[PDB]
Parts: structure tokens; C-alpha cells; sequence
């Protein structure tokens, strides 16, 4: 008879009683068990050749995955804890402000500046949700995995609050075609286009430590400068206090996006050559973030000081890394 | 004041756009989305039955935790697994072990429509049902976590599916074909609309009313709440299926969900037939196995389909038929073979049970009574050791469980065997051998535990040897659940 | 050596029974209800056990051997009652 | 052997089966028993004259006060929900408004201002506070009660808001005195002698139909348009936008305060006699409140509109019901 | 960012200001305030131990609900209620009769600290304390009501104070005296620190481990909840001693203090003792009300008494001894009375009953031992009208208690008679017409169940007459509540 | 008529018993018993009954009457065991 244990089998001897976070959370994928075989059917399945040459032979390599460790330490139930309240915040937000008629004061100009910079970024929102899930599926670890799905509900976060203000600016100002025009606008703008290019490209890097890269490491820091800091500037600026205070609450997902990203890179780098692989990937889409940032920006009022503070502070989230 | 919902829900899911830098194709690779030549505009008739949006979610699922996470901490201390009929304690032991990691491995599932349909509103629901999944595998594992310290079985709940046990490999067999390996629609019709609908959200209820007759409500309370997240994720299916078959598919669409049901209906036979008709105490069981399939599973199918435009599978007579036969041969193969899975199984065969299941299945003392009489007469006369086994049973190579029916006087059991390029193959029904037919390519290279034992995977060749390459060992080596009290009764 | 597969009467399941080239019918009966007899099928001493191919029907004289039965490795046998 | 019952016996025979108000609030209070004797002990101890004289002989008369039931049909279980929710929006502002440092913007004159008009609020708010729990310990039905329970959370809310706010002020402009000097600005300032004296005098007022008039009625609409509506206004104007914000919210609990008052009015003028009574007290405190709305208003910026606005908002609470 | 709390939570509690147009006094009425002639400047060192503010109250106590409710809703279609042992429902009912309805009176008790007090801090405390009480009294009302069509006697969780049934004035006896009917600063101390602090605190307690152990979790988890927001209020005490002691006031302070000491003890006496040693199982028993006294509640008097700078009571030796027979003699008025109660009272003297109840008080059977066999020989023999009474037993006009002590061997049942203005009034004990006698006006007009009946109040003036009087009827009439079973084991 | 409180000896518990004026103590001590004896206190026909004033310890003569016991209405009276 094999003794009954203080903890999981895959965490004996740890010093420290287990937390919530690493009973829920640690050494949850199976199909990392064969590598030759990560699915219990024939091995030359289209899916099995998907896992071997994006997840198994990607050029980024650590020894155990499984040991990383989200910072935030988040689980499914924190996670809902901790939205449901700055959910209350924004909602309240809406409420509030609408009660006011916050939306009436705002100026003919800056109506229009929303349609063209501000509602379109449900197509960019949803694309980052669709990158960050394509990160869920194909990252070599349940840790891993975990916080690109919180991060995800992020993402869906963000296109619901776009996407109800755009309704209520409808309702208010119904010939600017708010909602109908958003597409098109994202297809055909020029201070789109730079973001649109990045991101699709983005979306078809499927090595995970590309679509890592790619898409938290260059292209978020990049549509969180522009839209969310540099838009959320202007917006109180103009008086447009709900976006400033809709977008500073955005940037708290973005931040902790930032934060678990951080880890991971921290954790790359216990591992000679991984920051190499690291840097190439990023000089490989850094130019096309510049692109990104270069046609929205641009546009905006104050355009080129915007270009030279988001440029700059995109990249020192990832100078601090290393 | 707030919008109602209705009004902007809409733009949540106006979310495709025409891409030019990369193509279609490219951004929608047909392995992941199975968009089957039918046009991007074409999914956008996709329209779910439930509708949620992130702050309802988010504010509804902060509920559904405390409540279960209260329970679980105010029942505690109470220790009620301490008592637990120890057929209870089994069910729920192999419930964490085959369910927990495969609710966690279906957020990916979820993951995989959540990025690859071409269907924006499956991409979102798809989004919540990742998070839905994410949530079972947490919950599933938070709560056996509790016994640890009681028996290393419970360890099982997490390291069940890391292992080679006969029974991971039929789960992983099972979720990995369904869920894992398919493209984007392929998982909403398999998985969402066979499995989930088809299957386990009845099961779900019946397991929580089992759970509350038997007087744990920590339990009952835990399967209650999951259950609670079903639909607004299983509904997936349906929407995909109308487009499939609105737009000349109806063929391809019927061929998934044939495989999708039979698959589900194997793994089923032996996770929940045996706990229904053996492992519930006698006065605690509400009806047969069968009774329970009829009614809360099989009109239902017929109910769905019809109203999809589809036809009921070619097997379903069998089907209704092996309703009497499969799972009594399934724990026949599992209590027989006890020391292989990891929690104890209940032999059941007890008097009063006996005429219960002659009751509910007339003919059987007179086919599955028989060996079980032997199996009695040898604990009676004091050789057991005739009641362990010495050799390992065939293993069907689509459902990876033993090949089994009925015995005795009416002995009808039939293999299908099948050749395929210079190799035999052996399948416990026309069904499953049906399944490996019409998609070779898809099984081909695999090798279930006989023949991994056949090959010399396993060293040493004996079964003390093959205990150890299962992971298995003495303290979570299964042996009968009430320590043969049931002998008793003929001495 | 070889393995084939076991059905046999009165039983529930196949099982996996190793023989080998030279044994006969009548020993691959013995090996076989080794695993089914008196483990879950009630012995018959009116009876013989005979020894059919399951995939067709074919029955075996006896007294041959596997060597001679032309067999796919693998392959499943009946082993009936006869007299 | 009399037979079990649906319901509780007092509610029995009432069509629909009694929700969760009715099962938790009605009927509770039992010194309304014997009004010879309330309270188990000598009928002449000062506490039995009390209840005698400024409960049972208040000449606001109703056959069967427990009829009484609060349109919003609060519960202390309803209530934390609706209150933690409206505190996450509220410390959400606070957190994220400060993150941005909003009270570094805000100009010398209106610093001035806050400490002026805005910080010595902390002593109105607690009086309103003492106001309506005296109010809870002298009304003659539990469902009456429990409308001023919750109504004195909701000012001890504000009273907390009040406090915090103050720190923050004080952290930021250290030299003004903000926490030191409200208490005299309190006593001596023209601009508070109006609320004061309304308030000192209305705390005295034990009769519980008086109680509820002077302070539900003329009190608090009074203190509620001047504090809340009018400064409220102002902030937002002079670019606090957080106090223009946190005005607003408290101002759903005076709504809701509102709500009740008005249906406990309705229930009084079911028996004649009553809306005189009513108005008799009204037009006793009227001028008390006027005094009020004019040394604090007119000491603001644009004094007589908000002195005319305020007057005339207040004065429609009490036309609303009659 | 936001302040740590240590930085803000002054600015809460200053809130005292100098009135003007109105005085001190027509402010703080002194009958309401209880200043004692102490400063309004004085009372401001008033400093509360435990600190809260609004936004950690709401956000907690919706955690508190969440959790105790969902549990309710969870065990609910359990019907455990259906199969407790009745010695445990009986328990149940009396709980819910005898506190549901003061809990509530309670807020208002802490309404009055809140607007009277001259210290800030109680001010603010009293209204969270307030808040507190209101949730008590509210879901301690939701609780039983799920029992209504179960039995009439739940009911009582309403009724029980709007009646004149004999428990219900021994109740609004206490409470009215300690926190209806004084000032303040008295309620600070006679209601949070004498009786909250003093001795519910530990009984919650005490009652959730026995809720546990009955097997009711849905009970169990009420009482649990409950507790925890006790010291919240209780603490209000404290400060207010000091500040009396501080003050010149040690004599003022210590009456109050002894005096809301034994009116707590007698009613506790009678609504806990005979739960503790006679409604509980045998088995189920950690220990003695006795020996739960001693350790639990007395030696936590001393410590806080001392460490306030005040003495023992003058009474605390007789209580220590008190301990070996009051609560006895309560039980035996209940049983023997008991259908003029509103539950079943548990007899508790079967035999294994008997001998624990000697082990934990030697002197037993030789006392409360007698009284008993004649019951027992009573049943035994048939004849079990001589078991109800046909009198009523003499009322203490101070805790409005029968008058009851030691029988049999060592019978010692003394009466503390008082003549005081041509009235002779009856004193269960020498504490009991102590308190009387130092605050003669508080009581004087009073008049007891004995009293009214004797004054021709009750009629018609026969036991069916004082049982209407009672609002008492077949089916909540009191009784036994094994039905007699104990009764077999003497034949 | 006349109310008195009885403290039956080894009863725990003092009772309201009515009587008469023209009672005896004796007959009180009937009325007394009725309420005590063979329902809470054994009897004891080797002993009699004495009726003695509660308050201060005095002793009553077994034939005298209420009316001459100077007694107070609801006084409390002890009931004792002699002989
Ligand atoms: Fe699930
Ligand atoms: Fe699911
Ligand atoms: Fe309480
Ligand atoms: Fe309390
Ligand atoms: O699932
Ligand atoms: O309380």
C-alpha cells in the first residue's frame, strides 16, 4: 500500500502547503505526455501535425513548462470576484453618465472623431480575443494556457463595452450611421490600415512562442498605447469623460496582460538563447507596429507627439522585460 | 439608465471582416474551421438560442461559486465521505478520475470554435463555453482535493488521464476524437451537439439526484451547479447543423453525428450503466439504467433530429437493443478486472438486487446470472483467486474497451474483426467497426493495450508488469467495493 | 508461440490466449478454459470442446494443430460444446 | 389540533403567497401591544412616558400602521446587494481617479470651495444620521422602522465618503486644513447657520409623525437639493468631476428616501384629518428650510438661481404627494 | 489608488459639534443619553476596539448571506427537518419562539446608542450594530418559515412574543429591562457587554458545534453566520466602563454590570441548561451546561472584570453554586408544564440518562432524582394525569420564573418574599429581589402570571382559561417529545 | 377563599394553592399534598403533616384556622414532615 498524500502526487515535497492557484491550475495538458503521439489516435492526423510543429518544435524551448506561475495567480473564481466588480464600476459608469445625458454635450467634431477612431475598434478588440484564444490552445502549459483564457474574457470584455456605447451613440445621433459604418471603416481608413495588416499577419503565426510574441509582446502594446492611452487622453481633453474613464479601466486588463507576459519572458530567459529567439521574432513585427501606430496616430490631433509617446511606450513594456 | 439588451446585442457578434493582407483561407485554414466550402456570409445566419454578454456572465457565474465554494466549506468538517456507502465513494472516485482533466481539456475544444469558426456568434459563445470549461476542470479538481489524506485514490482525480489505465485510454480515446481533433464545426456537431446535449447534461441531473439520495450534498450541490452552465455552451451544435444542412451538406452533417452518438454511447455504457444498475444502493435507485436511457435520452434524440431535418442513425435498432446487453457486460469486464482501475468496484449481485435486475431486464439470471453464480460459488467454497484474473481481455480498437455481450443460454457474443492493410483489427460492435471504416486514416496507426502488450511495449509481459506501466499500485488497485458483504448471503 | 482470441461458450467477453504452433485443437480448448471455466463457465464432462474460426464460421477437426489451420495472428476462435 | 398553516398566521388569507418583504419585515414590533403598559415592567418609568406620549398620541393617526410596505421592499439581504454594487462604482472612482491624479487638476479657487462647502458636510450627513435612526426607534410598524433602518445606512454611507474624501484633500493640499477646520466652519460660517439650526432643532422634535415630517420631508429634500444637486452641479462646471460624480450617487439613495416618505404620506391621507396635520408641519419647519437653502446658496457662485432652483425642487417633492 | 484604512477612519467618529440654537441637554435628553455628567469632550476618548466603515460592511455581510442562504436553498428538498430527533426540533422551535423576534428588538435597542450617545464612535458602531440586529431578527424569520406547513408551532417564530405564554414575559421581562427600556450608555453595558459579550457569544458557538453534530448544516450554518458578526456590537461595552471607572463612576458602573449579570443568568437558565443536559442526545454531549458554564462563560467574566478595574459581584458565590441546581429545577417547570410551552419537551431521565446526570452533578438522584420516579411510577403504572399539573407553580416577579431549587434528600426551595408598599411580591432568589429592591420604581407596577390570574385578569380563571389567555391551542400545546419512549425501560 | 404559596418538603417548586378562611392546618395541608404528594413527593403514613409560616420559621398548631393565623394574602407557607 502506497501512503495517502499532504497534496497532489505532482507537488510532494513543495516546503509550502499548496495554494488554491496551484491546486487548480498545474500540469493539466495530457497531450504533452507523447510527444511523438500527442492524441490517442493516429499519429499522422492533420492535428497531430499541428501540435508537433507549432508546440513541440517551436524554436522557444524550456526544459518544464510547467513550472510557470501566473503572477496575478488567477483561477476562475478570482477571476469572476474580480470583474464583477470593475464591471459594477463601468456599468455604473454607463448608468450614470447616461442619466446626466453625458452624451449630448459632446461636440459635432468629436462625434465624428469617435466614429472613425473610436467604434471600429470592435473589429480590432475581437481580432486580439481571437489571438489571445488561438495562444490558449497551443501553449506547452495549463499555466500558460490560463492566463491567455482570462485574458481572452478580457478581450470579449472590451468588444461588449464598444459595442454597447456604440448602440447609445446611435441613439443619440442617429444619421452618423454609427454601427453600420464600422466595418467599412475598419476595410478602407488609412489610419486603420496599419493596424489591420499587423493583426492579420499576427493571426496566422501559429509557433506559440510567435503567436506569444507577436501578439502580447508588439501588437497589444501597440493598440493599447494607441487606442486606450493616447484616444483616452483626448477624450478628456475634449469631453468625452466616459471613453477617458472607460479606457483607464481597460488598460488595468491591459496591464495585467503585461504583467503575466512579463513572467513568462522572465522565465524564457533561465535558458540560454531564448532571448535571441525572442528579439528576432520581435525585430521581425516591431516594423509593423510602427506601421500600426504611424496611420492612426497620425491622424489624431497632436498627431506626431502621439506617434513619439505611444512608439516609446510600447517599447519600455518591452525593454523591462529584457 | 441602461439599454435593454435585445438592442445592441447584435453588434456583440458583427465581428467577420473581409481580409486582404492575408486570405481567407490563410486566416481560416480549412483543418481548424471546417467552413466545408460554404461561404463566410453563409455562417453569419448563425444564430444561437441563448444569448449572454460578458457583464450577466461574469456577475451570474460570482454567484454560482460562492454558493457551491460556501457548501463545500460548510459541510467539511462533517466529513461525510468518512460514511459514504462505499458504493458512493466509488462513483464519485471514478467521476473526478475519467471527467475532471477532460473538463479542462475541452476549453481548448472551446477554444478551437472560439478562434477558427467562421460563425461570429459561435466565436463568442464558443468564448464563455472555454470559460464554462475552464471552470469545471478547476471546481472538479478543488473539490477531490479535499481527501487527499484520505486515500491515494483521489490523487486519481488528477492523475487519471497521465496515465496508460484501460480507462484513460478509452476516455482520451473518446474526447480526443470528439473534441480535440477535429475542425471548428466538426467540434460544435460532435461534441456540443451529440456529447453535451445528447448526453451528459440528463446525465449531470440524474447524477445530482443520485448524489442527494445518498445524502451528499457537497456533491450534489457540485455537479447541480455545473449543470447549470450546460446549455448556454452545449446549444453550439444546433445553428451549425441547420447551416450544414440548408446549404447541401445534410450528408457530412449526418455522418458526424452517426459517429458522434455511438462513440458517446460506448464510453457511456461503462461510466454510468454499471454506477446505475450496481453501484447504487437498491432502495436508492429510481429506475433501471435502460429505463433512464429511453426515457431521458432517446426521444429526445428523435425530438432533435427530426426537427433538424435529419434521420436517425441506420444502427438505432440495434442500439435499442443493447440497451439490455452492453453495460451488464461492461461491469461485468470492470469488477472482473478490478485491481486494473483505481477505485472499488460494487459487484451488485446481491439476492434482492439479482430479482431487481431480472425485473428490469427479464432473461437475465439465465444469461448474466450465470457467471456471476460461479463467481459466487468459488467465493462461497473459498477459492478467490478464480475471480481475479489471468490474462487481458480483447480490447475493441474504436471505443478501446473489452468486446462483450451476452452469455450463458442465450450467448451471442460476436466480434467484428476487420483486415486493413496486413494487420487485424478487432471491434466490440458493427458500429464501432463502422467508424474506423469509413475513416481509416484516422485510427490506422493506433494501438490499444492488447496490442501494446502483443508488441512488447510492456516489460515485463506479465500482469504485474502491465500493473506498472498503468501506474497503477497497491492502495489505488481496485478490489470490491463492500468487501465481499454480499458473499454472505449464500455463505 | 502465437496469440489468438477467445470466445468462448457461455462467457461474456474475449479473451487474449497465447498458444503455440504445435498445440491442437483439443490443447488450445485446454489453454482457453483455462481462463473461462471455473472462472465463469460452468464445466460440461458430457461434452466435448470443439474449436470454429469466429470470422466465417469454419469448424476444426480436433486433432490439428495451429500450424496447419493457415491462421492471421490475432485471430478470434469460437470454442463451443459438442459430443 | 389546529392545522399548518401556508404562510405565517397574520398574513394568512391574502391571495398571493407573501414574498420575502412580507415574511421578514411585517409585523414585529410588539410594544405597540399594550399601549397602557408597552414594555414589560412599571407603566411609569420614563420610557414607558416616552413611547406613551411620542409614539402612541402622535396626531398622525392610522387604524393599522403595519399596512404599511416599502415600494422598493427592502431587506437587509436586498440591500447589500444593491449597496455593494453602488460602492464598487463609487471606490472605483475614487481609486481610478486618483490613479490620474484628478485632484492635482483642480484650481485654487475651487480647493477654497470644497473646504468652504463641501468637507464640513461630514456634520450634516451625521445629524441626518441620528435624525432618521431616531425615527427607526419611535415609529409604530416594523415596515416603517425599516425604512429608516436602511435610509441611515445610506447616511452613514455618505458621512464615509465625506471622511475619505477629506483625507484625500488634506493629503493633497496639506496647508488648508481640510479635517482640522470643518467643526468651525460648521459653527461659525453664515453659509451653515441656516442648515444648522434647521437640523439642532428638527433632532428635537420627538413625536414620530413630527420626526418624520421635519427631517424626510422638510430636512433632507432641503439638505439634498443644496448639497447634493446645486454643489453637485458646480463641481462639475468648476471641473471636480469626481464630487459631480459622487453627488450623483448618493442622490439614488435620497431617491429612494423619497420613494418611501411619499408612499408612507399616501398612506396617511387614507383617514381624514391627516393631510392637515401633515401641512401644519410642513408650514412650522417651511421657513426653517428656507433660511437654510439661502445662507448656504447664496454664498455660491450664481447665489439666487440656485437659491430659486433649489426652493422650488424641494417645495416639488411635497406637491408630488399632496 | 486608495487610503489604508488607519489614515481616514478618525474623520468617520468626529462628529460631535457644540449646539446652539437648541442645548446639550434638549439635545442629549439625559433619560435617553445617560451622560452621567461626564463631557460631552470625555466621551470623545471613547475608543471601540474592532473598527469598520460602510464599504467593508456591505461588501462582507454579502458574503455572510450569500453563503448562509444558498446553503438553505441547497439542503432544502432534503427535508432533514422531517428525521431529526425531536429533542432537536423541540430545541429548534423554542430558539426561534424565544429570540427571533428580540433580536429584532434588538436594533432597536442599538438605534438608541446611535442617536443618544455622546461618544462618536458608539455612535457610529450602534448603527453597523443595528444593521446587525436587522438581519438577525430577518433571517431568523426566513429560517423556520420554510417549517409552516410542517407543524403550527413554527408559527411561534412570530407569534411566540405577541403572546402572554409564560417564556414570552420571562423573555420581554429581560429584554425589555436591559435594552428596551435604559439609557445609552446603560445599553452599552448591560445589553453588548453583560449579555452579548457576557454569554450569547459563547451559546452561538456552542449552539452551531451541537447544530453539527444533530446533523442540521442548514441550522448549523445560521447560527455560524450569525455568530460571527457578534463582537462587531458586543464590543460596545467596554470603552463605555472605562470611561465610568475613568470617571468617577465605579458604583454606577458595577450595579448595572451586577445586575445585568444574574437576569442574564436566570433567563439563561431555563432556555439553555435544559437543552444542554436533557434535549440533547446522550451521545451527542461534549460536556455539562455545568461544566460549558464554568469554562466557557465565568472564568471570562473574572478576566474581563478585572482587567476593567471592577470586582466580582457580591452574589458570585452563590451563582458558582447555583450551577449545580437552577437549571435542573427550570427543566422540571417545563416538562411538568409542558403544554403550556409551544414545543415538546424532552424528559431526558431514561436510565443511561440518569447516570450521566449523576457523574456530572453527584447528588442527583438523591434529589432530582425523587421528584422524577414518582413521575416514572406515574407512567409505568398507568395512571399519567398526575404528570400535568393543576396549578400554577409561584412566579418570581423579577425573572418571571417559577421559584425552584433543590428537592427531595437535601431539599432547600427558599422563597425571597418582600413586603413593599402594602404588596407582598415573591423573589426566586436573593439576587433576584436584590435588583428589585435597588430600583424598586422600575418594577413596582409589574404584575406576573400568577399576579393576573389572582386579580381575576385570567378567565375563565381555570388552566383551559389561562391556556387561551395564553394564545396557546391543541397542536403548539407542549408535549413529550420522545412520546413516552424513554418510559419502556422501566416497564 | 384565600391564595397561599406552598413549599412542599423534597418538592423543588413552590405552588400556588387556593384555600379557605375556615380551613384548618390541617385541611390545608389536603389541599396541599393534592398539588405535591403522588405526583412529585412520595408519601409517608408514618409521619403528619405540619403547616409552618415560610418568612420566619414559625411554627402552626395543627388545628388552628386560616382566619387566626394573621395571615398575609399569598403568603408562603412551608409544609413539612412530623410526627
Ligand atoms: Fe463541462
Ligand atoms: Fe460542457
Ligand atoms: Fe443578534
Ligand atoms: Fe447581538
Ligand atoms: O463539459
Ligand atoms: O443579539
Amino acid at each position: 500500500a502506497l501512503k495517502p498524500l499532504k497534496t497532489w502526487s505532482h507537488l510532494a515535497g513543495n516546503r509550502r502547503r499548496p495554494s488554491e492557484y496551484e491546486v487548480v491550475s498545474t500540469n493539466l495538458h495530457y497531450f504533452t505526455d507523447n510527444p511523438e503521439r500527442p492524441w490517442e489516435l493516429d499519429s499522422n492526423l492533420p492535428m497531430q501535425t499541428w501540435y508537433k510543429k507549432y508546440c513541440f518544435d517551436s524554436p522557444l524551448k524550456h526544459d518544464d513548462w510547467n513550472a510557470f506561475r501566473d503572477p496575478d495567480q488567477l483561477v476562475y473564481r478570482t477571476y469572476n470576484l474580480l470583474q464583477d466588480g470593475q464591471e459594477s464600476y463601468v456599468q455604473g459608469l454607463f448608468d450614470q453618465l447616461n442619466d446626466r445625458g453625458h452624451d449630448q454635450m459632446l461636440t459635432r467634431e468629436w462625434v465624428e472623431t469617435l466614429a472613425r477612431f473610436y467604434t471600429p475598434a470592435r473589429y480590432l478588440f475581437h481580432a486580439l480575443q481571437m489571438g489571445s484564444v488561438y495562444i490558449h490552445q497551443i501553449a506547452p502549459a495549463s499555466t500558460i494556457t490560463n492566463c491567455a483564457t482570462y485574458e481572452t474574457a478580457d478581450h470579449l470584455r472590451w468588444l461588449t463595452h464598444t459595442a454597447y456605447r456604440t448602440r447609445e451613440l446611435a441613439n443619440c445621433y442617429p444619421d452618423v450611421g454609427f454601427g453600420k459604418r464600422e466595418r467599412d471603416v475598419w476595410e478602407n481608413d488609412p489610419a486603420w490600415q496599419g493596424f489591420r495588416e499587423l493583426i492579420e499577419k499576427a493571426l496566422i503565426a501559429w509557433d506559440w512562442g510567435e503567436a506569444f510574441t507577436a501578439i502580447n509582446l508588439v501588437t497589444k502594446p501597440a493598440v493599447e498605447e494607441a487606442l486606450l492611452q493616447q484616444l483616452g487622453s483626448l477624450a478628456q481633453s475634449e469631453g468625452d469623460t466616459l471613453l477617458g474613464l472607460l479606457a483607464q479601466a481597460q488598460k488595468r486588463d491591459a496591464e495585467r496582460h503585461r504583467r503575466w507576459s512579463s513572467a513568462l519572458v522572465k522565465m524564457a530567459l533561465e535558458k540560454e538563447g531564448n532571448r535571441e529567439v525572442l528579439q528576432k521574432w520581435v525585430a521581425k513585427w516591431e516594423p509593423l507596429a510602427d506601421k500600426a501606430i504611424e496611420a492612426y496616430c497620425s491622424a489624431l490631433p497632436d498627431g506626431e507627439n502621439a506617434i513619439v509617446e505611444a512608439k516609446s511606450a510600447s517599447r519600455y513594456v518591452r525593454q523591462m522585460m529584457g | 439608465s441602461m439599454l435593454k439588451r435585445e438592442d445592441w446585442y447584435d453588434l456583440t457578434r458583427t465581428t467577420n471582416w473581409t481580409p486582404k493582407y492575408v486570405t481567407e483561407n490563410e486566416l481560416f485554414p480549412e483543418e481548424m474551421s471546417g467552413a466545408r466550402g460554404i461561404s463566410m456570409e453563409a455562417w453569419e445566419k448563425y444564430d444561437e438560442p441563448y444569448k449572454i454578454t460578458y457583464p450577466e456572465y461574469v456577475s451570474i457565474q460570482r454567484e454560482k461559486d460562492s454558493g457551491a465554494y460556501s457548501i463545500k466549506a460548510a459541510l467539511e468538517r462533517d466529513g461525510f465521505v468518512d460514511r459514504a456507502d462505499p458504493g458512493w465513494v466509488s462513483t464519485m472516485q471514478l467521476h473526478f478520475g475519467a471527467i475532471a482533466l477532460e473538463e479542462y481539456a475541452a476549453s481548448t475544444a472551446e477554444a478551437r470554435m472560439a478562434r477558427f469558426a467562421k460563425a461570429p456568434g459561435n466565436r463568442n459563445m464558443a468564448t464563455f463555453g472555454m470559460m464554462d470549461e475552464n471552470r469545471h476542470g478547476q471546481i472538479q479538481l478543488y473539490f477531490p482535493y479535499a481527501n487527499v489524506k484520505r486515500s491515494r485514490k483521489w490523487d486519481w482525480a488528477h492523475k487519471a488521464i497521465h496515465t496508460n489505465e484501460e480507462a484513460a485510454i478509452a476516455a482520451r480515446s473518446f474526447f480526443d476524437d470528439m473534441m480535440m481533433t477535429r475542425d471548428s464545426v466538426a467540434v460544435s456537431i460532435m461534441l456540443t451537439f451529440a456529447f453535451e446535449t445528447g448526453f451528459s447534461n440528463m446525465q449531470f441531473l440524474g447524477l445530482a439526484a443520485d448524489a442527494a439520495e445518498a445524502g451528499d450534498h457537497t456533491f450534489a450541490s457540485l455537479i447541480s451547479s455545473i449543470q447549470t452552465d450546460e446549455s448556454r455552451h452545449a446549444q453550439q451544435g444546433g445553428p451549425s447543423l441547420k447551416i450544414l444542412v440548408e446549404n447541401g451538406k445534410k450528408d457530412e452533417a449526418q455522418q458526424m453525428v452517426d459517429v458522434a452518438i455511438w462513440r458517446s454511447w460506448k464510453l457511456f455504457s461503462v461510466l454510468t450503466g454499471p454506477i446505475m444498475d450496481y453501484y447504487t444502493p437498491l432502495e436508492s435507485r429510481n429506475q433501471s439504467f435502460k429505463e433512464f436511457m429511453l426515457e431521458w435520452i432517446v426521444a429526445q434524440f428523435e425530438r432533435q433530429l427530426l426537427d433538424l431535418g435529419l434521420d436517425k442513425p441506420w444502427y438505432w435498432d440495434q442500439f435499442m437493443q443493447d440497451l439490455d446487453e452492453t453495460h451488464h457486460g461492461m461491469h461485468l469486464g470492470v469488477w472482473y478486472w478490478r485491481p486494473t482501475v483505481w477505485w472499488d468496484p460494487a459487484a451488485g449481485v446481491s439476492p434482492e438486487e439479482r430479482e431487481w435486475l431480472e425485473e428490469k431486464y427479464p432473461g437475465w439470471n439465465d444469461t448474466w446470472g450465470q457467471c456471476w453464480d460461479v463467481i459466487t460459488d468459488n467465493l462461497v467454497n473459498g477459492k478467490p483467486e478464480l475471480t481475479v484474473p489471468e490474462t487481458l481481455p480483447t480490447i475493441c480498437n474504436m471505443c478501446n474497451l473489452p468486446i462483450a455481450h451476452t452469455p450463458g443460454n442465450k450467448w451471442n457474443v460476436k466480434d467484428y474483426q476487420l483486415e486493413y492493410e496486413g494487420r487485424l483489427y478487432h471491434f466490440g460492435s458493427e458500429a464501432d467497426r463502422w467508424c474506423f471504416q469509413i475513416d481509416p486514416e484516422r485510427y490506422k496507426n493506433h494501438t490499444n493495450l492488447v496490442d501494446r502488450f502483443l508488441k512488447g511495449e510492456i516489460q515485463p509481459a506479465d500482469l504485474a508488469g502491465a500493473l506498472m506501466y498503468m501506474s497503477l499500485e497497491p492502495g489505488v488497485m481496485g478490489d470490491d467495493a463492500h468487501d465481499y458483504e454480499w458473499v454472505k448471503a449464500y455463505q | 508461440t502465437f496469440p489468438i482470441m477467445s470466445n468462448f461458450e457461455r462467457d461474456f467477453v474475449i479473451q487474449l490466449v497465447p498458444v503455440d504452433t504445435e498445440d491442437t485443437m483439443d490443447q488450445v480448448a485446454e489453454k482457453c478454459a483455462y481462463h473461462s471455466i471455473n472462472r465463469r463457465v460452468h464445466p460440461q464432462p458430457e461434452k466435448i470442446l470443439r474449436v470454429r474460426r469466429h470470422e466465417d464460421g469454419t469448424l476444426f477437426p480436433r486433432g490439428m494443430i495451429v500450424s496447419d489451420a493457415g491462421l492471421r495472428p490475432t485471430e478470434t476462435l469460437d470454442i463451443i460444446f459438442m459430443d
